[PDB]
């Protein structure tokens, strides 16, 4: 689960980078 | 061990070209007057940016295939244009162009003495102009056509897609998102701009299943390792100790062997793996131990005849005939033969008279899966009487039935045993019928989510398993359903696409390369090395194992299947315009024309007086890849010997010699007597006259004004003139888009209260309240 | 836009998210919290109690599943009530030239909680067919226990209300209604410690 | 005169954004709405001026 | 030799195939051609 | 599972047969003789394989 949790914080930090 | 290997798998990365593929660069050179005298201003050319390409028009083809499997290798999947932008210092109207480069040009050409102004001012006039109320920008770009060319099928062809939450809401297979258990969630929206990539969703063209049993029997290895670790476990078993004693009690000793619950596990997740992955097993049991022999029964009631080898079946079949069922009725025991195309069963069905136990056997005889096509993907179905497990109810009265006769010819003591089995086996009635529905739906819930066409094939490998674990499985079970979690089985089926992904590329790859290489007519490659290379990719082999054969009997397998419509154009562009690649390297000709007749030379405004023959007609046209290729030497050393005219077609290095003593006494034919001699046209080096201001013997041309003549001419093309007005263009491309990659990781999804569960019927899974 | 994060293992969870989703027009939320927490409400209380197969569903359809919750269930209150909610929309108003999204009024005086709880009273005594003996005893306790606290529902609710009325007189800038990229991570046990 | 950097410096001066993070396409889509509106009289009469 | 000697050794399913050699194959190739060539 | 090797090899062996026996000068008859020469299938087995 870790790693799932590491590839959705990588997921939603590439979506935030979006966001100012 | 295997599982990292299947489990390391990363989807195929997306290039994100950093630069324009580049083969053309603009070059200053100096130009001559027709006489023959220094212009005293530059004009600039074409030149290639690379020239690597080797003498010899075998090795010029190679280079071409080369070139192709670097372009489609450095592929631009999503191309960006913002990223690719340097501020033009000249540009009166602060633009902005599309490469470094570029800008280097730009500034290179607006600051040149002797250059016009109109130039200048279109150079300065360069401005990007940007639409984004419907996402489109330009960008200015100088390129040799070629090079344009390929940008745009580039740009026009680009693999994203627009992306909204109904899209990722369909993007789970509909055999998930259709059944209640199961219910998804997302926590974050999605911007009208995002993009994202679709993998591929093509089936099988090798025909692995068939004809290929080595890799194939590899690759379902694989799978069942990975159906293995996904498979939930099983919670809350009865204590082992509690049920032992009980079982004891029942059967009044004064058999029990091989009772654990990881027994129960491995017997449990094997079953389910092998049934998922059409990975066959192999059965083993002790011939004097009954209740193996019953749990097997109920085993083979279950599971289908199909999923087993030929003597597993016919030992078990044989075995529980000879020890249970002729016991019965009192009737001679059969001697069923290993190896009639007949089953022990089958005889058995057609023996027998007793109407349970003749309907039950019937039953497992001729059950069979049925082939069912749902969205796009091949799957195997039990048949609806064995999910909601009615049919355990029609075995379970035939099994009445055999406690129901004498058992004549036997002592009690062998009917008291067996019937202590049955018994035992009977009062557990419910849990079978719970242990079956379970199966069956958990069976139909987790195949569902596999995305590559499956055969029932068996293969060399098969698995062991003994029966010991499915009678601990059949008498251990309990109450608490099981359910497998959606975080596992969303990781399964991310693993799952991404290894079909991945296969479907590298057959794309493999079927463009040989394709190209193929019609390129290429003949002197050993094309094991394409094989090698695409089965290491695929990542799951070592090519230390597979031998050379199975490679080219896959290449020829390979070679039917028509190519992907991108890489088919792909090859077409590059085909199309190969000529002109060729003939405008500045290190090799293409052939050498003799005449033996005085002639005269061409001017040209980019050698001056330079020895060209633009056309060939009015010759013998001689191949100097076949004169190298068969080693023959007759047909062109008569033809020279006797003096008459001959034409060489082929790749030869030239040598420069720019001295006009060298055109006065000949020696622009004296290179042809070691081919005689030496009988070997490997380094035949023609030499390339040319006559100019630059070395200082053009005095001789200008005092006495006499027209060059010579006797031989070298088979080369000017490049062509360039014209700035021309190379630009007006790139088309989209504004700005966040490529989405690991999609599934924004969708959660909560279990259903096990109690709660509903398989597919309206009811309850498990009821033994 | 607020997110609705639960697990579906506590089914005192989607008890108060009843309450929450009657409470806070659908509106405000995004579609996939509103379509996950209405399937599991859907089948996990009602059509449980109901006799009814469970509602087979596909993501994306024009119509909210309570839609077709409330033309297929024919029992006059919870029918009732699921259509109140089914309409239950943020209302487009203008006061002196300021543009608000406001609640309706009827459950602005707090009278909504009073179906609610009646709805829920309907349910307890229901037969419960086809369920196991202690989950139904369970689920029909808590909703008992939920509906026991009517007059203090109906307080809380109308706080809020008057709490939302209050705040919102004084903004300034209009406020349009759009679905957003980003959300805000709502706590079901929160939401179930509030109405407890 | 970039109009992308006024653009910048009026988000930054909003004290509720960050710059270093904003989309160009959206800033291009901000400068085009901005670019039609009509400027309030002072300023438009002290430019005639 | 090795890799197709495990290969038939997986694909065979034995329980021989021993004297697989490329010497040997060598020399029976030989043995083959000059046997054609000598009328032997 | 061998097809294009065993077409290659058995015409490889075809081309050397012609080509050796070119120069033989002496004829050849055809009769059975006393003495022969081992065959190792075996051997065989493995120029196949």
């Amino acid at each position: 689960k870790t790693k799932e949790e590491h590839q959705k914080e990588v997921q939603y930090e590439i979506l935030q980078k979006t966001i100012p | 061990s295997i599982l990292k290997k299947l489990e390391d798998i990363k989807p195929e990365q997306a290039k994100a070209q950093t630069k324009l593929f580049r083969i053309f660069e603009p070059r200053q050179k100096p130009i001559y007057i027709a006489n023959g005298e220094k212009e005293r201003r530059n004009r600039i050319y074409w030149k290639l940016k690379k020239d690597t390409l080797p003498d010899g028009d075998y090795d010029v083809r190679e280079y071409f295939l080369n070139l192709y499997d670097q372009v489609l290798t450095e592929m631009p999947d999503y191309l960006l244009l913002k990223d690719m932008a340097v501020e033009n210092k000249n540009s009166r109207d602060a633009g902005k162009v599309v490469d470094s480069e570029t800008a280097s040009i730009c500034d290179a050409i607006f600051q040149d003495e002797e250059t016009e102004g109109a130039v200048a001012r279109f150079i300065a006039e360069m401005r990007q102009r940007v639409q984004a109320d419907r996402n489109v920008v330009n960008y200015p770009s100088i390129l040799h056509p070629i090079d344009y060319a390929f940008n745009e099928y580039f740009l026009q062809h680009q693999l994203v897609e627009p992306l909204n939450n109904d899209i990722i809401f369909n993007y789970i297979p509909e055999r998930i998102r259709n059944d209640v258990n199961y219910i998804l969630n997302m926590d974050r929206n999605l911007p009208s701009t995002a993009r994202y990539i679709r993998p591929n969703l093509l089936q099988d063209r090798l025909n692995l299943h068939d004809n290929f049993e080595s890799l194939w029997d590899t690759i379902t290895t694989s799978n069942y390792i990975l159906a293995r670790s996904v498979v939930p476990d099983l919670k809350e078993l009865v204590s082992t100790e509690a049920q032992i004693q009980k079982m004891s009690q029942d059967l009044q000793l004064e058999f029990l062997t091989g009772i654990n619950s990881q027994a129960a596990n491995d017997c449990f997740k094997t079953l389910i793996a092998a049934m998922l992955s059409q990975r066959t097993m192999s059965l083993d049991f002790v011939t004097t131990n009954y209740m193996s022999l019953i749990s097997g029964m109920w085993l083979l009631t279950v599971v289908p005849n199909d999923m087993f080898i030929r003597e597993s079946l016919v030992a078990c079949q044989l075995a529980i005939v000879n020890t249970i069922i002729y016991v019965a009725f009192g009737m001679q025991r059969m001697h069923y033969r290993n190896g009639d195309p007949q089953t022990p069963f089958q005889i058995a069905e057609q023996q027998i008279q007793n109407f349970q136990v003749a309907n039950w056997l019937h039953f497992v005889n001729n059950n069979y899966f049925r082939q069912v096509v749902i969205d796009g993907v091949l799957n195997q179905v039990l048949n609806d009487n064995i999910r909601n497990g009615h049919v355990i109810n029609q075995l379970m009265e035939a099994l009445m039935q055999l406690s129901r006769q004498q058992f004549p010819t036997m002592p009690v003591d062998y009917k008291r045993s067996i019937q202590r089995g049955i018994l035992l086996l009977s009062n557990r009635l419910g849990q079978l019928v719970d242990l079956t529905r379970l199966l069956a739906y958990s069976y139909e819930t987790l195949m569902a989510c596999v995305t590559m066409n499956m055969q029932h094939v068996q293969t060399l490998t098969t698995e062991k398993l003994q029966l010991t674990s499915v009678t601990s499985l059949c008498m251990l079970i309990g109450n608490a359903t099981v359910i497998p979690s959606p975080q596992t089985l969303f990781h399964y089926y991310n693993v799952n696409v991404n290894f079909h992904s991945n296969y479907n590329e590298r057959i794309n790859d493999a079927v463009a390369i040989i394709t190209a290489a193929n019609r390129l007519n290429l003949y002197q490659k050993k094309m094991k090395a394409i094989v090698e290379d695409f089965l290491k990719r695929l990542h799951i082999f070592d090519v230390a194992v597979a031998p050379d054969d199975q490679m080219y009997r896959l290449r020829d397998r390979l070679r039917l299947l028509p190519v992907e419509v991108r890489r088919l154009d792909i090859f077409n562009l590059i085909l199309m315009a190969m000529d002109q690649i060729e003939r405008a390297s500045d290190k090799i000709a293409q052939g050498v024309i003799i005449a033996y007749r005085d002639m005269q030379l061409e001017r040209d405004e980019m050698y001056g007086y330079v020895n060209i023959a633009r056309n060939l007609d009015g010759f013998q046209q001689i191949n100097l890849e076949e004169l190298m290729r068969t080693g023959s030497y007759a047909q062109i050393t008569n033809m020279l010997l006797n003096n008459q005219p001959v034409a060489l077609v082929g790749a030869l290095p030239f040598v420069t010699d720019s001295s006009v003593i060298s055109l006065i006494a000949i020696l622009d034919a004296t290179v042809f007597a070691q081919i005689v001699k030496l009988r070997k046209v490997d380094t035949l080096k023609p030499i390339l006259y040319k006559i100019n201001s630059d070395s200082n013997d053009f005095y001789l041309v200008a005092n006495y004004d006499w027209v060059p003549i010579s006797t031989t001419k070298v088979y080369k093309q000017v490049p062509v003139q360039f014209d700035f007005r021309n190379s630009m263009h007006m790139l088309t491309s989209n504004l700005t888009f966040t490529v989405y990659s690991d999609l599934l990781a924004f969708v959660s999804a909560d279990t259903v209260e096990p109690i709660n569960a509903v398989a597919f019927d309206n009811m309850r899974i498990m009821n033994e309240l």
